[PDB]
């Protein structure tokens, strides 16, 4: 069964005891999950529950190598979607991307590897456009970085709450 | 009685990076070296990689010509099983051999994956570089790598 | 070479062996 | 083929 790492985390975080719900503290720091993938088409939701003034979260995939007491897309290893104006961040450049998100929204995260690579995030169902193409050869993790005291809570599946239409994908709960 | 296996092994991972580490060596470049007194029979390090079919070993070290690396960092299990520690490994990769060794390689079965695990094969002291006899399949004259150990008993080649 | 702690086990893909 | 070994 697929949940937030244990051990592979900022320790700074507030992560609950379902290991599904993870709480921000000071300066971006992260999590990743406890199952990557190397290959394939793969998909998995995050909800904001609560983002209060001056709290941040920046979402997305992280190879094991990322910082983990940096935003996640700070190094080589991860690409990240920043709440604060739908920024998309690697190697700790930030990019025009989309329209940001914030309380409430429940955001989509696509990865492709096949055997061409893609990073497509999503806002309530809907593609906010190709993020990445053709990035690094890894594996690549769900992950979570969270700047202060926010919450958001992690679905890997089997069923989500805004399956995207006409993309083919397998849940990253197939990985436990 | 004895400690099960898997215990023994845990304690390995979690006492290694304290007692062993990587100096340049008499014997060769670099290697391992002793960093507090280990008792005999006692678990140094793990060979830590890539765990990889032995059909794919073949494949895998014509690519590492290809790449120019000159020492192999395969490290055979059985007869169906090779960890290969070329680009993924730990400080393992670094023990030279002797044919005077003060430690020896032994496979192990945790949980029903397979581990090569250094042991001591004496009472090693602080300072000793750790050794063992890699023993690599003799080879004919040429591809021969001399052997400088500095044992007393020096087969004169690796190979 | 990158440094690592445990033993991974190496999946194959389906075509490892395809030239 | 050239890999350290256990044994012979
Ligand atoms: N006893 C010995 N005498 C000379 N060379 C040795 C040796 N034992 C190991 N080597 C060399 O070390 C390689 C194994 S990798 C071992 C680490 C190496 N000493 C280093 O500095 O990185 C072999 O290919 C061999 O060329
Ligand atoms: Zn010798």
């Amino acid at each position: 069964r697929v949940l937030l790492a244990l051990h592979d985390r900022a320790p700074q975080l507030k992560i609950s005891d379902d290991r599904l719900t993870v709480v921000g503290e000071k300066g971006y720091s992260m999590v990743r999950a406890s199952h990557g993938v190397r290959k394939g088409a793969w998909y998995f939701e995050i909800t904001v529950d609560e983002m209060p003034p001056d709290t941040a979260a920046r979402l997305g995939w992280s190879q094991p190598l990322g910082n983990l007491q940096a935003p996640l897309g700070y190094d080589k290893f991860s690409y990240s979607w920043r709440s604060k104006k739908g920024t998309k961040f690697h190697q700790s450049i930030g990019k025009h991307y989309s329209s940001g998100y914030g309380q409430g929204d429940v955001l989509g995260f696509y990865i492709n590897l096949p055997e061409s690579s893609e990073i497509i995030f999503y806002k309530n169902g809907v593609n906010q456009g190709v993020a990445y193409k053709d990035i690094f050869e890894g594996v690549y993790f769900p992950a979570i970085s969270l700047y202060k005291s926010c919450t958001v809570s992690i679905n890997f599946g089997p069923c989500f709450k805004y399956p995207p239409k006409d993309l083919t994908y397998r849940p990253m709960s197939d990985m436990g | 009685s004895d400690l099960p296996m898997p215990m023994r092994f845990r304690h390995l991972k979690k006492t290694s990076k304290e007692a062993v580490g990587v100096y340049r060596s008499p014997i060769h470049g670099r290697g391992l070296f002793c960093k507090r007194n280990i008792d005999a029979g006692e678990m140094v390090i793990e060979y830590a990689g890539i765990v990889i079919r032995s059909i794919l070993t073949d494949k895998r070290e014509k690519y590492y010509d290809s790449k120019g690396i000159g020492s192999s960092y395969m490290f055979r299990i059985d007869d169906s099983e090779v960890v290969d520690a070329t680009m993924h490994g730990n400080a393992a990769r670094f023990i030279n051999h002797s044919c005077e060794p003060n430690c020896y390689s032994r496979v192990i079965n945790i949980d029903g994956q397979k581990h090569i695990v250094i042991f001591a094969m004496r009472k090693i002291y602080r300072g000793e570089e750790l050794t063992y006899d890699y023993k690599f399949p003799i080879e004919d004259a040429s591809n021969k790598l001399p052997c400088n150990c500095g044992a007393k008993k020096c087969r004169k080649f690796l190979n | 070479f990158k440094e690592l702690d445990e033993n991974v086990e190496y999946e194959e893909r389906e075509s490892e062996f395809d030239i | 083929a050239r890999t350290k070994q256990t044994a012979r």
